[PDB]
Formats: C-alpha cells, sequence, structure tokens
RNA sequence: UCCUAAGAAGCUAUUAAAAUCACC
RNA sequence: AUGUGAUUUUAAUAGCUUCUUAGGA
C-alpha cells in the first residue's frame, strides 16, 4: 500500500532532518562532516536555451544552468517539515529552481545558502549584475 | 523495491501522481512526466493546485554521524551507566483508513511512568503549498486482540496537548534523578515513527535562565530548558534511545517478560507494554551480578547513608558477637574481605558468591539457597549483610533493603525487587515476610566499651552504657548516642530492614560490663 | 583461436505469489 | 483494493559468467 517516495541513500540525512530545531543548518553541518548529498533531486529535460532566473513557471535554463523542479530544490518541501517562511507557504514549490550546473550536485543545499535577487529575479552573486 | 525505502511513502489512494514540480523526489512524478531520468515539463497537463496526500513517516533510520550532534541510539554500556534515566516507551498505533492506506499514525502512548497518553489520529498531509500536520481519518487495528482501541478512536487530545503533557511527565518524573532521558523501546520501527512528533534532536546545547544540559525545547519562544525550568516547553530535546530487541530476543514483547517476571501483566496496553520493555531491559542488565566497577552519581544523601550503614553494621556485628560469645562468624556477599569489626576474637570465614579480583585474603566461593544449605551451617552466626538469599537461616544478622519503599534512590526493577542505584547498582529482589520465619526484629540500641569522661539530660533504656546507668549521663556519650540514632532513623529512611536470630538478648549485653 | 543462435548450470537484479518472525 | 516491515522459498523477466550443441571466420 503506497507509492515509494525516497531512497535508501537518502533515509540517514533525511531522518537525521526531519528532527533538527533548525533543518538548514543542521543539513550544512552533515554535509561538512562526512555527508553525501540529497539524491534522487527531480530534474528537467529543458531546451537549456533560456534566459536565467531563479523562480519562473516554466523552466528557463541558460547555458550554465540545470533547472530542477522546484519541490526538490527545498529542504524543507524534501523533508516534510514546515518551512520557516512566514505564512508557512513555499515560495519554491510549484515553480522551477535553476541551480548553476558547477554546483548542481547538490540541489538542496544551494537553495539553502543562496539567495534569490528582488530586482532581476538571478541568484544574487551567480549572476546578479548590480555594478 | 528497486532502491528505494518506505520512508515518507506517499499513502494516498489517488490514483494519479504528482506534477514534475510540486513532487518530492523523482519516484513521485506520475508516468506522464518521466522520461529517461528527466522529467519533461507537459505544458498541457495543468498542476495540482487541491490535493492533500498522507506522507507516511514510518522507517527513519537515525545511523547519523555529524561532528557536533550526539547520537540517539546508545550502547548498552553507556546504557547502563544512565540507569536513573530509563523511561521505558511503546506506542499503539492506528491505521489510516479512508482517503489515506499505508501508514499507522500514533493514537496512544505509554511510558515507565504509568501514564497512557491518548492522541487524535494525527499525521502529515502534503498540502500544495506546505506540510499541513493535521487529523487523518483512521480505524483501529483489527482483531480481538485489539479491542481497547475501538473507544480510543473517539477521545484523545490533539498533539500541541501531548506535547506538553510528555515534558510534563518526564520532567516531573527525571526531575532529580538524571539530566537526559534513555527512552527504552521494544521495537524501535514505531516508536520513532511516534517521536517524530515530540522530538527535536540538536546540537548539543545548554539551559537558559540556568546552567544543567538543555533537554526540553520551546517552539513558542525559541529556547531551552533542563527538566527543572521546562514549564510549557513542549518538545523534548535531544533524547536517547535503546532497542531490547537487538540484544538478540527471539519471540513477543510477553514470551520474552513473562519468564523472568509474575507481577506485570495486560499487554498491548501502552503504559504496559512499556513497563515490560523496561522490566525486561533491567533484567539483562542487572539482575546477573552487581558490577563493581560502574560507579554513579551522587543525587543526594549517597555520602551519609552508606556512612552510616557502615557505623551501624560496625555496631550491630561487634555487639551481638561480645554479647553472645559465638565461637567463629560466618559471612557471605562481602566481595572483598574487609572486617567489619577487625579487633575480635572470631575466625571470619568469607563465604562469599564468587571471588571478586583478589584472593589475598582466600575468600571462600559458595552460593546459598534455603532448601539446599538450611543444615550447613550450623556453627556460630552468619552474617548475611546486603545478600539476596530466598530464606535466612536460624542464626544471623540481616540486613535486607525493604524494596517497598520508594524514593530517588529506589528504581523500580524486575519482579517487583527493585534496582537501589547508590553508588553501585543493586538490584534487589521483593521483600517478602517468608525469608523471615526464621529470624525477629532488632531492637535499637548503642553499646560501647569506651571508658566515660566528664546540652539536655537524655535519659533512655535503649543505650547500653554505664554513665546512663547511674544519675548522670556524660556528654562523652549523649552526642554519641545522638550521632547513632541519626544514623538508624536516616537508615530506616533509606529503606533498609535490620533482621536478627530469635535467641538475641539484649539484656545479654548488661552482663559485659 | 574468435563472432552468432539454441539448451543447461551459477550469480545478481526487477515484479508476482506463498510461508515464517517481529511491530500494529 | 484495506496496516508496517524483515528473512526465506516458488514462479516468471532482465543482465553477466561458465559448460554443451549447431552455423560462420
Ligand atoms: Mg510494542
Ligand atoms: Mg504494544
Ligand atoms: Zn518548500
Ligand atoms: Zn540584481
Ligand atoms: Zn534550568
Ligand atoms: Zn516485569
Ligand atoms: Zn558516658
Amino acid at each position: 500500500a503506497g507509492n515509494a517516495t525516497e531512497v535508501p541513500a537518502n533515509s540517514t540525512v533525511l531522518s537525521f532532518c526531519a528532527f533538527a530545531v533548525d533543518a538548514a543548518k543542521a543539513y550544512k553541518d552533515y554535509l561538512a562532516s562526512g555527508g553525501q548529498p540529497i539524491t534522487n533531486c527531480v530534474k528537467m529535460l529543458c531546451t537549456h536555451t533560456g534566459t536565467g532566473q531563479a523562480i519562473t513557471v516554466t523552466p528557463e535554463a541558460n547555458m550554465d544552468q540545470e533547472s530542477f523542479g522546484g519541490a526538490s530544490c527545498c529542504l524543507y518541501c524534501r523533508c516534510h517539515i514546515d518551512h520557516p517562511n512566514p505564512k508557512g507557504f513555499c515560495d519554491l514549490k510549484g515553480k522551477y529552481v535553476q541551480i548553476p550546473t558547477t554546483c548542481a550536485n547538490d540541489p538542496v543545499g544551494f537553495t539553502l545558502k543562496n539567495t534569490v535577487c528582488t530586482v532581476c529575479g538571478m541568484w544574487k552573486g551567480y549572476g546578479c549584475s548590480c555594478d | 523495491a528497486e532502491n528505494v525505502t518506505g520512508l515518507f511513502k506517499d499513502c494516498s489512494k489517488v490514483i494519479t501522481g504528482l506534477h514534475p514540480t510540486q513532487a518530492p523526489t523523482h519516484l513521485s512524478v506520475d508516468t506522464k512526466f518521466k522520461t529517461e531520468g528527466l522529467c519533461v515539463d507537459i505544458p498541457g497537463i495543468p498542476k495540482d493546485m487541491t490535493y492533500r496526500r498522507l506522507i507516511s513517516m514510518m522507517g527513519f533510520k537515525m545511523n547519523y554521524q555529524v561532528n557536533g550532534y550526539p547520537n540517539m541510539f546508545i550502547t548498552r554500556e553507556e546504557a547502563i551507566r544512565h540507569v536513573r534515566a530509563w523511561i521505558g516507551f511503546d506506542v499503539e498505533g492506528c491505521h489510516a483508513t479512508r482517503e489515506a492506506v499505508g501508514t499507522n499514525l500514533p493514537l496512544q502512548l505509554g511510558f515507565s511512568t504509568g501514564v497512557n497518553l491518548v492522541a487524535v489520529p494525527t499525521g502529515y498531509v502534503d498540502t500544495p503549498n506546505n506540510t499541513d500536520f493535521s487529523r487523518v481519518s483512521a480505524k483501529p487495528p483489527p482483531g480481538d486482540q485489539f479491542k481497547h482501541l475501538i473507544p480510543l478512536m473517539y477521545k484523545g487530545l490533539p498533539w500541541n496537548v501531548v506535547r506538553i503533557k510528555i515534558v510534563q511527565m518526564l520532567s516531573d518524573t527525571l526531575k532529580n534523578l538524571s539530566d537526559r532521558v534513555v527512552f527504552v523501546l521494544w521495537a524501535h520501527g514505531f516508536a520513532l515513527t511516534s517521536m517524530k512528533y515530540f522530538v527535536k534532536i540538536g546540537p548539543e546545547r545548554t539551559c537558559c535562565l540556568c546552567d544543567r544540559r538543555a533537554t526540553c525545547f520551546s517552539t513558542a519562544s525559541d529556547t531551552y530548558a533542563c527538566w527543572h525550568h521546562s514549564i510549557g516547553f513542549d518538545y523534548v530535546y535531544n533524547p536517547f534511545m535503546i532497542d531490547v530487541q537487538q540484544w538478540g530476543f527471539t519471540g513477543n514483547l510477553q514470551s520474552n517478560h513473562d519468564l523472568y517476571c509474575q507481577v506485570h501483566g495486560n499487554a498491548h496496553v501502552a503504559s504496559c507494554d512499556a513497563i515490560m520493555t523496561r522490566c525486561l531491559a533491567v533484567h539483562e542488565c542487572f539482575v546477573k551480578r552487581v558490577d563493581w566497577t560502574i560507579e554513579y552519581p551522587i543525587i543526594g544523601d549517597e555520602l551519609k547513608i552508606n556512612a552510616a550503614c557502615r557505623k551501624v553494621q560496625h555496631m550491630v556485628v561487634k555487639a551481638a558477637l561480645l554479647a553472645d560469645k559465638f565461637p567463629v562468624l560466618h559471612d557471605i556477599g562481602n566481595p572483598k574481605a574487609i572486617k567489619c569489626v577487625p579487633q575480635a576474637d572470631v575466625e571470619w570465614k568469607f563465604y562469599d558468591a564468587q571471588p571478586c579480583s583478589d584472593k589475598a585474603y582466600k575468600i571462600e566461593e559458595l552460593f546459598y539457597s534455603y532448601a539446599t544449605h538450611s543444615d550447613k551451617f550450623t556453627d556460630g552466626v552468619c552474617l548475611f549483610w546486603n545478600c539476596n538469599v530466598d530464606r535466612y537461616p536460624a542464626n544471623s544478622i540481616v540486613c535486607r533493603f525493604d524494596t517497598r519503599v520508594l524514593s530517588n534512590l529506589n528504581l523500580p526493577g524486575c519482579d517487583g525487587g527493585s534496582l537501589y542505584v547508590n553508588k553501585h547498582a543493586f538490584h534487589t529482589p521483593a521483600f517478602d515476610k517468608s525469608a523471615f520465619v526464621n529470624l525477629k526484629q532488632l531492637p535499637f540500641f548503642y553499646y560501647s566499651d569506651s571508658p566515660c569522661e566528664s546540652y539536655v539530660p537524655l535519659k533512655s533504656a535503649t543505650c547500653i552504657t554505664r554513665c546512663n546507668l547511674g544519675g548522670a549521663v556524660c556528654r562523652h556519650h549523649a552526642n554519641e548516642y545522638r550521632l547513632y540514632l541519626d544514623a538508624y532513623n536516616m537508615m530506616i529512611s533509606a529503606g533498609f530492614s535490620l533482621w536478627v536470630y530469635k535467641q538475641f538478648d539484649t539484656y545479654n549485653l548488661w552482663n559485659t560490663f
């Protein structure tokens, strides 16, 4: 009964992150001390030619960006706990995340540390051009 | 079963899957989008905006190793060292029947404290925008083995009132015992599933407004507390747990408890499986023999109670020896050879239970049982100090711990006997009257051969000294009598009970003068 | 000495059914 | 469709390896 969702490669890091008073910090500390990233993310076979933006309704991927499904780049949607965002609603769930391909072996650990530029929709420091 | 696990297993009954976005993993996307391990964005199929899917929090695996974060599960050489912080735990479940099938939400939680907490069936329903922890529909388990969960699903409390009556019961039990909690579990598979609801592990933290380890988290006001300051704190911070079934046990719980204990019963109720799970785990660690290597912290009166016992044991043995002039005096259960009254004439045969780490004094090895050795020792008197034999012979000086007295020292244990953890762990058996059918109680008295030297005058016939027999009671023995009375009352408050042979005569001490 | 087809054996993996044990 | 696993078997299916037969080089 039921349709399985996880793999046994994740069931060490997800369980440990299900119980945590601060879910982002515990995942960063799991990554530091001999930790493999969360596998089995949802990935898009996009046309891979599109203007880069962090969060979009359809995947718009730059030549240096892998576009993942936005529910597997959110640790809280992925551990099934409550988002720390006020009004408790996820911003990434329902839209497509664009992760730079140099750091796209670990999508979940990118959206925890990085941020979205409010005035041009790019990953701040990863192509936000506001000099 | 191709590299999948039962954890977070979507238990909804909708035939379709999930959109490419709003899907947690690659295995949850529907078949319409999944092409060569890379999901495709079909602009035709829109995304679900109203759906609820009961995620199954079953199969947690706490095998992580992170640097700052302590491990939940402990080794049974680190759980025997924390025996004051054992709280058994058993969780009864209810199965999800309507609009979700495939996960057991928790219904009834039970601890070794003796407290059953019913909860409403509540599960983690994954809505489009968040994980909505909320009530799901459930049916109680099938069969006549579970029929007392038929009424319980029509009562109970929400999980924000059964999260604060777990940190009000643990905090009132372990306020004075220890500063952590060791959840002794039978089968951790469902106890972990039922600990997603009230446990937040995290880095090793320190209490607010205080200096003790931080063991209680408060989600409303984001602070931590030790077991004293946790008024209103709802989430249990780092617990430790232990699985008794991973100690090589084959069979049911009531078919592994009922071989050691005939006092507990009524299995498959949560408060009576969490008691058996701790009964079995106290037996398998402590009932074999006292382990003299593992010291224990000092909760309170550990220095005074032990020294008072040594003081009264030095007195009663010497008094009975000088009063009745026994030719030989045996000894049983004395691990080392430490002569209580060394300045004596009797031959101290150390009929110990087993030789313990020294033969420098040639302690003999002998085990005692009533039907075996009722007529083996006939000569003299046998000092059964803190022995645990079924019945004592007709000539002895016995000091048995009365296991019906409850304190922060005397933790509950196996077969109605209890674990008296005072600077060591002694699993003393049940205090039955049948052990003392050959003995009587001991009067209170003080006897000394010390000559008298020159405040309230005290006249009590219990004290045995030539000064209290005269008109004036000296100040060289009044404080001695008061110290001895204090030691005796502290001993009796601690829970011991002295017993002596039939022909013990307190007037026999007088003719010694 | 090498490639292909069929048969047999062994190992591993995927689905299905049955049996045992634990949890409920 | 009514709960969760774990281990064995018993069927098919897939892959690899070994042996036998046949065809070719
Ligand atoms: Mg149980
Ligand atoms: Mg039970
Ligand atoms: Zn999210
Ligand atoms: Zn910018
Ligand atoms: Zn405190
Ligand atoms: Zn018992
Ligand atoms: Zn005196």
